[PDB]
């Protein structure tokens, strides 16, 4: 049984941490004694709402043990025990956290759309460049003024490994809006969640004017007494 | 591993071809790992034919005929002259795939022909960048480009005349080649000067330059 | 340092950039913008038409100024290519050109002939 | 199992067509199967072009057909046949180019590294932001002064689809270079190819000069005996 761990962006966007031992590699049968057990040697309330048979060379029941935060951080090695035809033995896969990998804070820079894509009147496209973190598990959000976007709206890129580094990681996650919402000027958030933030939540922001003043030194030379030469 | 020459054969031109060579009267060719355009810059640079634009190693039908695989394995920088002056060390190393043949379409060289007048030494500036003939414009001319079109042309050095014989040698048809033209007054020719894109020109053909000299 | 961003001759807009070295932290130093903008006061609105209204108007599209629609070279590994710079393209020249002569033609009259000659509207451009 | 087809970056950068699929060392074979085969029947001959190294290396090769001709532009369905007796289910896979996808050109634009970025006076990272082809493959490579750029600098995305369009996709390419260098203003191109452009390959090219500027300093002069540019 391919117990799929749960990511920080599965934790993130639920604020539960639902470890699921879906049924991978083990065709449909009987003798279900499904049940999630924690390395202490004790179990919980576990499995609301596993789905029916899919004998599609696999099955469909699911892992929902509500586990906390500090239950899935304390490294505890979470065992499913699967029984079934084929083994008549808990398939007790070793799923916990993982302490080996570096903990590097994402540097987070938010790049306004470019000026030909302003010139260009349909589209914006805002990229959030979340560089230099070390964990792949980034999870990346849109807010416009506070609530957030639909995930459609925008779309983050997997964590690729950063090339000059050595094991740190970047993600680039655009998010395409209208010329006409751009120029009137909103905060447009981009909140990047992950391990190794000092809250876990770091956000950035871009409005219309979001540089240095860009200031003007016009000089109407009205004359040519003034005027240049060559 | 001796490459005196490497002729360009079964293609439309006598520089558009696929890549030969040629050691003791043995007509060969060659096949490469590493075939970069570096080593087209090389193969028509000791032909002398232009600068080296494509480099295909593309495939045909295999009832083509053809030579076999070069023994020797050829990579070197690209800015030399010939097929000698950069090592050729793995001797009898044949590790091409099973048949395919290499192609350069380097360009036909930069020929300069002073059009329009009763001399070859004095007339209309017309080029050849590629086969057609085409004359050059007058934006930001200057004497520069003059002693070096003319010691390009092996034609003497030039007087900078009066304009008016220049206007009087030809306005001239076809298309515009060159704009912009501007020369450092040190290049061998007139492609190593700075121009405009070749073809691009915001002049009419009223402005063909003529050099005299 | 003042390099030359654009150098167009026909609307007389010259733009330079420059980064100037301020401070010595690298990160302030201003990325400064250059305009310089001739405004021909009598030019008319069609220049090789001398007849036409005089041009009140006079309208500068920055963006238009900046596009390179002259293709560039490119050097690949197995290719030279020639490579578009800009998204833009796919002309009102406030101002006559230096290097470019402008020629009107006018219907000139002795006998009834009409013999329409070219004049010069810039002198000492094509002479 | 894998069977990468030649995208555009392999048909331009290149210009060779290449069929190619990976035969992972599941097990050690003597005789491995990497026949490309066409829909025609002919196989164009390939056999271990280069080893595969993966970390178990038990006899696994990489088989790289040059069906170099017009059949591949204008389409069939090529096979190569992984067909082994060890693990004796024949684990081929089969590939052919898209069929009728429309084409439209990519705007690419060129993103600055972010001020927040170069505060940290330690890398600039410069995005090169190709939206807007519908054609899933691109080819993007990064030039500084006219010399290809170590692939090593940039990483570039696999392309995905554009959140508001509905089938034309989007791809990054990130070039981590050091902060002196984009500080003293050096010139960062980033070609990219695509079947929809006109001439194939555009190039944009950023750096400092160019920018945004700080500070414009206009100077209209308005003389009255301009006439002809000077
Ligand atoms: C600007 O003026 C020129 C000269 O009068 C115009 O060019 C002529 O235009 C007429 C009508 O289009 C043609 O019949 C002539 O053949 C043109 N002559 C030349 C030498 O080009 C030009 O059209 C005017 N442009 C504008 C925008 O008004
Ligand atoms: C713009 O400011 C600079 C100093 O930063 C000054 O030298 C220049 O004269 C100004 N331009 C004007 C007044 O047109
Ligand atoms: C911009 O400021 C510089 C001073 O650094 C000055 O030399 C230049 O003339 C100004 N630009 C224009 C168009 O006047
Ligand atoms: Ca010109
Ligand atoms: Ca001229």
């Amino acid at each position: 049984v391919f117990a799929i761990p749960p990511s920080f962006a599965s934790i993130f966007l639920t604020k539960s941490t639902k470890l699921t031992c879906l049924v991978t590699d083990l065709t449909t049968y009987d003798s279900v004694t499904i049940s999630w057990t924690r390395q202490n040697g004790e179990a919980v309330k576990t499995h609301t709402n596993i789905s029916e048979s899919h004998p599609n060379a696999t099955f469909s029941a699911v892992g929902e043990a509500s586990i906390c935060e500090d239950d899935w951080n304390s490294g505890e090695r979470f065992t499913c025990t699967v029984t079934h035809t084929d083994l008549p033995s808990p398939l007790k896969q070793t799923i916990s956290r993982p302490k080996g990998v570096a903990l590097h804070r994402p540097d987070v820079y938010l790049l306004p759309p470019a000026r030909e894509q302003l010139n260009l009147r349909e589209s914006a496209t805002i990229t959030c460049l979340v560089t230099g973190f070390s964990p792949a598990d980034v999870f990346v959000q849109w807010m416009q003024r506070g609530q957030p976007l639909s995930p459609e709206k925008y779309v983050t890129s997997a964590p690729m490994p950063e090339p000059q580094a050595p094991g740190r990681y970047f993600a680039h996650s655009i998010l395409t809006v209208s010329e006409e919402e751009w120029n009137t000027g909103e905060t447009y958030t981009c909140v990047v969640a992950h391990e190794a933030l000092p809250n876990r939540v770091t956000e950035r922001t871009v409005d219309k004017s979001t540089g240095k003043p860009t200031l003007y030194n016009v000089s109407l030379v009205m004359s040519d007494t003034a005027g240049t030469c060559y | 591993p001796v490459p005196e020459g490497v002729r360009l054969a079964d293609g439309p031109g006598h520089c558009k071809g696929r890549v030969e060579v040629k050691h003791q009267n043995q007509w060969y060719t060659v096949c490469q790992t590493g075939w970069s355009l570096r080593a087209a810059k090389v193969v028509c640079r000791q032909l002398g034919c232009g600068r080296a634009v494509l480099t295909q190693k593309r495939c045909n039908k295999h009832a083509y005929g053809r030579k076999p695989i070069w023994l020797s394995q050829m990579s070197c920088s690209g800015r030399e002259a010939t097929l000698q002056d950069c090592p050729s060390g793995p001797w009898g190393k044949n590790t091409c795939n099973h048949d395919e043949d290499t192609w350069v379409e380097c360009e036909d060289p930069f020929d300069l022909r002073l059009v329009g007048g009763d001399n070859l030494c004095s007339g209309r500036l017309e080029v050849l960048h590629k086969g057609v003939w085409g004359s050059v414009c007058d934006d930001n001319w200057g004497e520069k480009e003059d002693q070096v079109v003319c010691k390009q042309l092996g034609c003497g050095k030039s007087l900078s005349p009066s304009f008016r014989d220049r206007k009087c040698y030809g306005p001239g048809v076809g298309r515009i080649w060159l704009d912009n033209v501007r020369c450092s007054g040190e290049e061998q020719s007139l492609e190593q000067c700075q121009h405009r894109f070749w073809g691009f020109h915001d002049c009419t053909h009223q402005e063909d330059v003529a050099v005299i000299c | 340092e003042r390099i030359v961003l654009v150098d167009n001759k026909c609307k007389c807009a010259r733009i330079t950039s420059r980064i100037i070295r301020s401070s010595e932290d690298p990160n302030e130093d201003i990325v400064e913008r250059n305009i310089r903008i001739i405004v021909p006061l009598n030019n008319r609105e069609n220049i090789s038409d001398p007849t036409s209204p005089l041009r009140t108007r006079f309208v500068y599209h920055l963006s238009d100024l900046c596009k390179k629609c002259d293709p560039t070279e490119v050097e690949l590994d197995n290719q030279i290519v020639t490579a578009t710079q800009s998204n833009i393209c796919d002309e009102t020249c406030y101002t006559y050109d230096r290097n470019k002569c402008y020629t009107a033609v006018v219907p000139l009259v002795y006998g009834g002939e009409t013999k329409m000659v070219e004049t010069a509207l810039t002198p000492d451009a094509c002479y």
